[PDB]
């Protein structure tokens, strides 16, 4: 029987799965971000060490 | 923060403790 | 007879340790000895607890 040049295209749907990745701890930011060229003149060597 | 060039591979240096007098 | 005399290294013996010497000696009892990092984690959760 009948048999034809036959074509195929194509219409749609498509997943996803919301996100982040880890580590989490306290104050140092502003603890000591309050300086920047100024005051803590002398010893700090092993905190910055 | 200042930690920006920084490191690209296996980081290669030394490793710190404390011998208590 | 002489106690059986050729030297230190004729088999296979150094690595049950590692080493640093140690001789100044004369001050610890159970002291320190440190590293400072941790064991693999976080970016397999879902928005995890």
């Amino acid at each position: 029987p009948v048999d034809q040049p036959v074509h195929n295209y194509m219409v749609k749907r498509i997943h996803k799965r919301s996100l982040s990745a880890a580590f989490a701890i306290a104050s140092e930011a502003l603890s000591l971000l309050s300086n920047t060229y100024v005051d803590g003149t002398e010893i700090d060597s092993s905190l910055r060490i | 923060i200042p930690a920006g060039i920084i490191p690209t591979g296996n980081v290669l240096s030394t490793i710190e403790v404390c011998i208590f007098f | 007879n002489t106690l059986n005399f050729v030297r230190f290294l004729e088999l296979g013996l150094s690595v049950a340790c590692i080493c640093t010497k140690f001789p100044e000696l004369a001050y610890v009892r159970d002291g320190v000895i440190q590293f400072e990092v941790q064991q693999p984690m976080i970016a397999r959760d879902g928005p995890h607890p």
